[PDB]
């Protein structure tokens, strides 16, 4: 009832941390050209799902997967680069800078809301042990 | 054998 | 037992407050899930339902005793989001704080009743 | 298994190579 | 002792052949058991104070409380027995 | 089956 | 003794919670140590083993000058990592903080229940 | 066993303090040209290990030693400097200021976390002292 | 003299904890005085040596001043890092030891109080 | 076992 | 000894020379 | 046995 809330809020904190890490990775490599192989950096996005191990519909949030966006890769005309294709274009990532900064701030705020929830319920569960004594 | 246990 | 009948109402109210607290915290945690509907329970009706069973019969010692084993209402959305998430921060934050307060009040009332039943006996 | 579960075998070491 | 070894061989002969309730004895057994519990709790607290690794505070307190419970049970049994003896021993014959 | 949270799912895109 | 048997469960659970608190504190203290895999124990299975087996064979002390057995044990399971770190550090701090808080709360619960049992016995003995 | 947590958290606090002191030393002398014996100031780092010697596999952190970065020192051109080599190049520290700032912040937050752990364990054992009231 | 012998260990340990607490508080007070070396006592060794182990004037008369007759090896704490003022007080270790010593003093009080409580409960009838 | 915590162990380095 | 332990002798004086002799 | 507790004793100085 109230002990499950620790699992729910911890799952929420983990999911928001994963989303924040993905946003930081997107910001870090907005100007990146190539990876360890010859392929460009495809922007990452986490997938949030509802985690209800029992049958009661609702529960915490879980990160099912990390996917690479299928948005069109930006093309820059650089024919002297060995990475360029037949037309001399190089694939640069499609990172949405404003979107990723907004994701960072929103993930931070949700993280704090879950922190506050955990603090409050921890206090309530500490106080319930006092019952009649 | 992989991560058998 | 008569002792259960006296403490039945407050125990059921406390359990219902804990369950609704879990539901509200689940709504808070899944705020960012696209397509998640904000669910809640009507406290008074469920409290009526719980306040308002047959242990199987054990003929001998080997016979095994009977083994034991709420309805969620959708919240009316206020603002239409694009990802289908209807969880509103302000409404559920206020509801969460209120449920915490009422859980504390129920703990206080139940503890007072138990302490009175105790000082009646002490001597 | 689950990202935060318990297993009996250590996680494989993670390395970040410059090029593959 | 030489006589002690004689007694050992005598008890061995007794085992070969094999192949009385005293209330004072039971009182002695219960009193001794209470004493061993108290001594064990005392020694555990002693060792924890000296900083011996492998001793946990929670177990120390739990064993101390168990020793107190055993001693209080002994006190109550003694009180009941003494009261009963005084009621039996004061009748007019 | 919830999808990506935040920026990507809060931008107007044509259905596919 | 029966006084041990009636109180055994909560005492063993409390000891296990103390040990797991030590393990979680070691995980938190190692939050920046490279190449450190976060460790933990499964509380339910370990407690079931503690109750079923017993907390092994004690040698026979023939004479008072014999020496008794001296000293010599949970299964430390690795925590699955959430996200990869280049320094090989598995400790995820959000999960560790959540589990530390939950373990502390359950330890308080065990203390309260064991104290309730002991105080019930004491009030029974009170004449 | 909860008393071992005092040792664990104390070791963690001491090592985080050492890490922060090393970071502060690196960040303060990021522009020093010479040491007392004429050698350049090479950036220092701490080496963390697990205090598994008293235990089996779970202990605090210990600082095994303070290592000196063997990355090549930065070279600047100054033929008039007495410390310049035969080519006229003066060695300058290889300190990464952003890395030192991030390390200071990380030592700070880890220090705070271990303080909180120590306080919680102290309260837990103080309440343990009143078992059975 | 069996009541003194039974309560001797815990009372002596409690007194040693109080002395070490005084020393730790003196260490914390002198945290900023240059040239100060942090000191401490090995609790176990001192306790065993006290458990294992002046000359007042003879007042033969009933009218003379009673006068007066008037011992822990202080061990230096090994410094963690060097400081230019030569102050070897590392505040993290001293604070951890202060909390530990206060906690163990309270535990010694609890144990001694429980022993006295049990002894007084036995006599109550 | 362990190594430098933080900056020097969280950057891509050449194999050695 | 190891840092944080207890020794029988004082630590040596702490001095930082600006320029070595 | 002691001196100025702060800035004037934690800064390098030439010897005497």
């Amino acid at each position: 009832a109230l002990l499950n809330i620790f699992d729910i809020a911890g799952s929420a904190l983990a999911a928001q941390s994963k989303r924040l890490n993905v946003a930081a990775s997107n910001l870090a490599n907005a100007d990146s050209v190539t990876g360890p192989d010859g392929q460009p950096y495809r922007a990452k996005q986490v997938v949030f799902q509802v985690d209800a191990a029992p049958g009661q519909a609702t529960g915490g949030v879980k990160v099912a997967s990390v996917i690479e966006s299928q948005a069109p890769e930006k093309l820059v005309y650089e024919p002297g680069n060995p990475l360029a294709d037949a037309n001399g274009y190089v694939k640069m990532p499609n990172v949405d800078v404003v979107g990723e900064m907004v994701n960072t701030m929103s993930a931070s705020r949700s993280y704090q809301a879950n922190i506050e929830v955990l603090n409050t319920v921890k206090s309530m569960m500490l106080k319930t042990l006092t019952l009649g004594q | 054998a992989g991560p058998r246990s | 037992d008569r002792l259960d009948a006296a403490l039945r109402f407050q125990q059921e109210a406390l359990n219902l407050r804990a369950q609704r607290q879990e539901i509200l915290a689940a709504n808070i945690a899944n705020a960012d899930t696209p397509g998640y509907q904000a669910r809640d329970i009507d406290f008074a009706s469920e409290l009526k339902k719980v306040m308002v069973g047959v242990a199987l019969t054990l003929t001998s010692s080997h016979h095994i005793p009977a083994q034991a084993v709420v309805d969620l209402l959708y919240r009316v959305p206020d603002q239409p989001s694009l990802d289908g998430n209807t969880v509103d921060m302000d409404r559920e934050r206020t509801q969460f704080a209120d449920n915490s307060l009422k859980y504390q009040m129920g703990l206080t009332v139940l503890g007072s009743q138990l302490k009175g039943m105790m000082n009646v006996l002490q001597g | 298994g689950v990202p935060g579960a318990l297993s009996n075998q250590p996680a494989p070491p993670n390395e970040a190579p410059i090029a593959t | 002792a030489i006589q002690g070894i004689e007694g050992v061989i005598s008890q061995l002969q007794a085992t070969a052949m094999a192949a009385t309730v005293s209330f004072a004895g039971q009182l002695h057994a219960a009193l001794d058991r209470i004493s061993d519990r108290q001594a064990a709790a005392r020694v555990q607290a002693e060792k924890f104070t000296l900083g011996e690794p492998g001793i946990a505070l929670n177990d120390v307190m739990a064993d101390m409380q168990k020793a107190s419970v055993s001693m209080q049970m002994g006190i109550q049994v003694r009180n009941k027995l003494v009261a009963a003896y005084q009621e039996v021993m004061s009748m007019q014959v």
